[PDB]
RNA sequence: CGUAAACCCCGCCCCAGUAGGGAUCGAGGGCUGCAACUCGCCCUCGUGAACGUGGAAUCCCUAGUAACCGCGUGUCACCAACG
RNA sequence: GUUGCUACCCCUCCCUACGGGGAGGGGGGCACACUAGGGGGACUGCCGGCGUAAGCCGGAGGAAGGAGGGGGCCACGGCAGGUC
RNA sequence: GCGGCUUAAUUGGAAAACCUCACCCGGG
């Protein structure tokens, strides 16, 4: 779902990267 | 001595760029020096439209009225 | 020489005599391009030939074949294969095709399916959507 | 027989940079370069 | 500096040229008039637009390409990304081949970027953008 | 009766004035005789064949024939 | 007149006083010394512009195929550079299904000037340039405002703007002559030049510069 | 180059009075004397302040 | 001409249903190119015939008020129309437009309904096919 | 001399010719006149001769890409089609493979063909048979053409 | 994955609502999935609608750019007319 | 220069107008091209004109010329903007 | 895609058959 928390909406499984597209930008660098 | 290949249309040629006007500035005035005909040694500002260099032939319809506001 | 004929009828239809065989065949009702192209390779009859300068033995093979092409195309090239009635696999043409055809809609008419509804409503049968598009400019059925 | 730069595997991550789709559709590209050598 | 002499004697000469993303080697040996691109002849190419943008060199230069042989390797590009690159290689052996200065102010003349090369690539596609829109 | 579907009555004329034009093309002879284009190539290239025309520029559709 | 210089490859040719300029040059051959035909068969040398003021913006320098990858148009009047032939392939590219199609308008441009040369036995070069003199307008009308009605006025057209106005002209009127009708393409594009060269008002490009310079009278 | 802001004109400036022998009016020379007589992390930043200080000596040796 | 009104007649009027808002009704106009359109109903039933005066006048009515600046098809439709049978003639099908204020006239049969009709533009064609020889200065207005 | 010192259009012209009347063993199968050659192709293929001209043009692409295989002529043989429904753009279909196999087949009984690992490459008597009919091209070739002489016929 | 399409060459078509167009519909064959009717995607045969270049209005774009062409990928069990 | 490139070789196969050509396998090599790190190059620098001068216009050379081309970084303060 | 209309529901803001789901009907 995601790795930072649950929410299902942005997944993201590009490599092996569970992300919400929302957290990543944040978790990016 | 001939310039013109038309018949009603009388050469002439670009001596100097005065500046622009007409609506958003698409015309530039020239002095042109009349070649072949009538008007042979007058020297007229015109207004021309398009892109016109130093050392241009226009050729002129008419060579009386001289002519730029465009406003 | 023969001069063209500019009418010929085959089965059952008007077909133009200054077209070539395989071009003027697909203005019968049940028979299109690659049929038409099937039956005259099938027959030997050359597809690029002019239709009006054929003669009459091939054109009986036209007549015939284009009545029953179920005997000489493979069962996955016909128009009603494994038929819903008498599970043997056809060609129909024309007034039997119209009637075929019609006689598949009103069943489920007969019957207040989803797909019989939606005939009877004069609506898109397959999954569609009408909040767009949706409403006919033209014409919904052809056959 | 020495070093060798062997081409570098980049990945990318082209993500919209907006928490609800309001406004300019602006995109963030996310870099993460690696070399490889022998 | 394009150009590099290979083994003399034999005078054979290796050029090369790009366009795009077409890159052209041209190996060049004291023969007859034969251009082989990819090991196809220049006169049996396909694309007569790309042909002839090929031959452009080789026309201009009257007899002096009847003493060469010509093989091109090229890759990449599209068809006329191809014959440019590799009608660039040839215009660059030509006048390094030979020395000829002559030949060098012809093709100048005829195209200036003959030798020079095409810096133009391309351009990114933009986000939110149907394309580069530059 | 040379081409099938056209009659020698007119066949031998376009046969004819070809001869007399500088250049001749499929639609020049199509509108000329109220024939379709693709029954004024086949006009064009039975000449051809025949020797009294040369092509001299080939494309998709047109085709250039001069009478020699 | 000037006092500015002038970038190398022109050329000027001081007849009387006047100072004809041409930015392209008419001479070159092979190192052999033999010219160089355009698509392999027409001759640029015994071509000549009537025109003193076009005879600066058509490029007459010869090439084999008219192929300039485009790199003309950065600077100003950087397009007195490109060959005048491959101007006319360049406009052949419209609408936009034929947009980039080069080798498509090179092929309709080259067996057009087939046709142009068996129909006149003219150089086909040649009667495309008389086409340009013979449909090039020499006056044009402009916008102006006196308080909310749009009236016109005349001015005149410099020789780079004829050039793009007899060209444009030609091919949009062949175009158009092609559309949803068995008539080719090349064929409407050789009937097209052979009349305007030729000073007919049935082509498109002589009716369009003398409803244009019809209009300015009117409106001097 | 349309114009030169104020920290190439406040580093070419200087850079001149504190060693105005060691300034030709040549812009190669100039390139090689900045980037040894400046902190210079920057190509551009030292062609640009080279090439202004190549034009003090011009107006200075046209001013005598 | 001698012609009598079926020959003029157009059969196939686009058609509206009533409960069409007006925005469908611009583009009803928009697609048909026609000058009149028929509304019907639910049943099929025509009611009336919208001319494209009738929506301009309606829509200038209804919608005038700038100073102050802070439905179906059934509506616009008329039922009530200048009408001749199939035997009709152009001049007395003109005169009746005329005299009606229409843009066109609805034929209705011996049994009473309606099977096409012939407005300002047929008329103008009709005289394209026959018309007599007249200088414009005494048609001009 | 070499199939690549002659025209395609002109080799593969002359191979089919060659093939329909001394090879047998390659056949139209019973099912040829009722197919297309590929998934949405439009229509079916108008020349008699297809089955021919398709293994000549299938030589022809093994002299140079000798060990390819099947899976990779359908490639060869692709076009632009409208895939699903026929209002979406257009993608690029490969051809069918049915054809593409079973004239790799016919082609091996007669003796032109044989397989490898990575691919079908032509047999040493397949590359004669090529290379034959391409120097017999070339003869007739540079009497219209005298500027091909150098390439085949070296002074 | 992968010998991309546009493009080039050759042959048929010839101004027609057509060998343009491919909506809609009938018969049949397959794939993913626990499941395909409402409500998925692919193929075959047949059927061939509007449409003949689009009103007032209105959008984008300055060079390897506009336009055209395909390919990879995100989403993803399956499916992209979207990015 | 474990990977990528093929001028240079040798063996095969094929064609051969008879000289040679072409494709495959291997060797040798990094030459070319390619990959990847560092560095150089462009500065209105030179020439003509104008300008007190910031700088502007033309030209030459130049791979590249006027900020070389494409993009990132979003100043204070707002939009009772969008997102529970 | 949104609005309106209809609806038991057509969900709520300014890559949908299950899950998603936030809505309706029945049940835990
Ligand atoms: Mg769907
Ligand atoms: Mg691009
Ligand atoms: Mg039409
Ligand atoms: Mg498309
Ligand atoms: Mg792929
Ligand atoms: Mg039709
Ligand atoms: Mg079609
Ligand atoms: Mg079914
Ligand atoms: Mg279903
Ligand atoms: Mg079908
Ligand atoms: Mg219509
Ligand atoms: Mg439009
Ligand atoms: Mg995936
Ligand atoms: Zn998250």
């Amino acid at each position: 779902r995601c790795l930072r928390c649950g929410t299902r909406e942005a997944v993201i499984r590009k490599y092996g990267l569970y992300l919400c597209r929302r957290c990543f930008r944040e978790v990016a660098p | 001595v001939k310039f013109s290949p038309y018949e009603d249309a009388v050469a002439g040629l670009v001596v100097q760029i005065l500046g622009r006007t007409g609506v958003a500035g698409e015309v530039t005035q020239v002095k042109i020096r009349v070649l072949e005909g009538r008007d042979k040694g007058r020297v007229l500002t015109r207004n021309v439209k398009g892109p016109v260099r130093l050392g241009d032939i226009v050729m002129l319809r008419e060579t009386e009225r001289e002519a730029r506001r465009i406003t | 020489a023969q001069e063209i004929r500019a009418i010929v009828r085959i089965g059952d239809t008007d077909l133009d005599g200054n077209k070539t065989v395989a071009y003027a065949l697909a203005k019968i009702r049940g028979i299109g391009i690659a049929t038409a192209y099937a039956i005259c390779r099938k027959l030997g009859i050359d597809p690029h030939a002019t239709l009006g300068l054929l003669p009459e033995d091939q054109i009986n093979k036209l007549d015939w074949a284009v009545r029953n092409l179920h005997e000489l195309a493979p069962a996955w090239f016909l128009n009603r294969r494994k038929d819903p009635e008498t599970g043997r696999d056809l060609h129909l043409i024309g007034s039997e095709l119209v009637l075929a055809a019609k006689r598949d809609v009103d069943l489920m008419k007969k019957l207040k399916s989803w797909k019989g509804i939606r005939h009877s409503l004069g609506l898109k049968v397959r999954g569609q959507r009408t909040v767009t598009t949706g409403r006919f400019g033209a014409t919904a059925g052809v056959t | 027989r020495g070093p060798i730069p062997l081409p570098t595997k980049r990945l990318m991550v082209t993500v919209r940079r907006a928490p609800s789709g309001q406004g300019y559709h602006t995109f963030d590209h996310w870099e993460l370069r690696i070399s490889k050598r022998l | 500096p394009w150009v590099s002499i290979l083994q003399e004697n034999p005078r054979v000469i290796i050029s090369v040229g790009k366009k795009k993303t077409a890159v052209a080697r041209a190996i060049i040996k004291p023969g007859m008039g034969r251009v082989r691109i990819n090991g196809y002849p220049l006169e049996l190419w396909p694309i007569e637009m790309a042909r002839v943008k090929m031959q452009e060199p080789l026309i201009l230069a009257g007899d002096l390409a009847k003493k060469v042989d010509i093989e091109v390797n090229v890759r990449g590009g599209g068809y006329m990304g191809q014959a440019i690159a590799t009608r660039i290689a040839i215009a660059r052996g030509l006048v390094a081949y030979f020395q000829s200065e002559e030949l060098k102010k012809l093709y100048e003349e005829y195209d200036p970027y003959m030798l020079k090369g095409d810096p133009r690539r391309t351009e990114p596609k933009k986000p939110g953008i149907k394309h580069a829109r530059s | 009766r040379t081409i099938q579907t056209l009659d020698e009555k007119v066949f031998q004329t376009i046969a004819k004035e070809v001869q007399s034009l500088k250049a001749v093309t499929p639609y020049e002879i199509a509108t000329k005789y109220g024939i379709k284009m693709s029954l004024a190539f086949k006009v064009l290239r039975a000449l051809r064949d025949r020797g009294d025309l040369v092509l001299v520029a080939k494309g998709h559709r047109t085709e250039v024939y001069v009478p020699k | 007149i000037f006092g500015e210089q002038l970038p190398k490859t022109s050329r000027v040719e001081y007849i009387g006083d006047v100072p004809i300029i041409e930015e392209c040059p008419r001479e070159l051959k092979t190192l052999d010394g033999n010219p160089i035909l355009l698509f392999g068969k027409w001759s640029f040398e015994d071509v000549v512009v009537r025109d003193p003021g076009l005879r600066r913006y058509i490029c007459l320098k010869p090439v084999v195929l008219p192929h300039t990858e485009g790199r003309y148009q950065k600077r100003r009047f950087g397009k007195a550079h490109i060959p005048i032939v491959e101007r006319l392939v360049n406009l052949l590219m419209r609408p936009g299904r034929n947009t980039g199609k080069k080798h498509k308008a090179y092929n309709i441009v080259k067996r057009a000037f087939e046709i142009i040369y068996y129909k006149t036995g003219r150089n086909p070069i040649q009667v495309f340039i008389d086409a340009i003199i013979n449909t090039a307008p020499r006056e044009e009308i402009t916008r102006i405002i006196m308080g909310g009605i749009a009236y016109s006025v005349s001015v005149d057209v410099s020789p780079q703007r004829r050039l793009d106005l007899s060209l444009r002209w030609i091919t949009e009127g062949a175009r158009q002559c092609s559309f949803n009708n068995p008539k080719p393409i090349e064929e409407c594009l050789a009937d097209e030049i052979m009349a305007a060269a030729a000073n007919d008002p049935k082509s498109y490009a002589v009716r369009k510069r003398e409803e244009l310079e019809r209009i300015a009278a009117a409106s001097r | 180059g349309r114009v030169k802001p104020k920290f190439i004109k406040s580093l070419a400036e200087k850079l001149l009075e504190a060693y105005p022998d060691r300034f030709t009016e040549s812009f190669k020379e100039n390139k090689k004397a900045v980037a040894e007589l400046a902190d210079i992390p920057s190509k551009t930043v030292r062609n640009k302040v080279a090439g202004y200080i190549t034009r003090l000596v011009k107006r200075q040796k046209a001013k005598e | 001409t001698g012609l009598r009104a079926r020959d003029v007649m157009l059969s196939d009027v686009p058609m509206v249903n009533v409960r069409d808002p007006l925005s469908s009704i611009r583009k009803a106009f928009l697609r048909s190119k026609s000058g009149i359109l028929a509304v019907v109903d639910d049943s099929g039933k025509v009611v009336g015939f919208i001319t494209r005066r009738d929506f301009m006048s309606y829509i200038a009515e209804k919608s005038l008020g700038y100073w102050r600046r802070q439905g179906t098809a059934g509506d616009l439709a008329k039922s009530e129309y200048p009408t001749v049978s199939e035997s009709a003639t152009l001049e007395e099908v003109a005169y009746k437009m005329l005299a009606a204020g229409t843009d066109y006239v609805v034929v209705i049969d011996s049994a009473g309904q309606p099977i096409g009709v012939v407005t300002k533009d047929e008329l103008v064609k009709a005289y394209k096919e026959r018309g007599r020889s007249v200088k414009v200065g005494e048609l001009m207005t | 001399t070499s199939v690549k010192d002659v025209p395609a259009d002109l080799l593969i012209a002359e191979l089919a010719k060659y093939i329909k009347d001394n090879v047998p063993q390659v056949k139209p199968p019973v099912w040829a006149p009722f197919v297309k050659t590929g998934a949405n192709k439009e229509r079916p293929p108008m020349s008699e001769d297809w089955w021919y001209i398709r293994a000549a043009s299938i030589m022809r692409k093994l002299y140079i890409y000798g060990p390819v295989g099947v899976g990779s002529l359908r490639t060869a043989y692709g076009y632009r089609a409208k895939i699903g429904d026929k209002t979406r753009p257009e993608r690029t279909r490969k051809a069918g493979g049915a054809i593409i196999r079973k004239i790799l087949q016919q082609l091996e009984h007669a003796g032109f063909v044989t397989k490898t690992k990575r691919g079908r490459v032509l047999t040493p008597e397949g590359k004669s048979l090529v290379d034959r009919v391409a120097a017999r091209i070339a003869k007739e070739l540079v009497k219209q053409r005298p500027e091909l002489a150098k390439y085949v016929a070296p002074p």
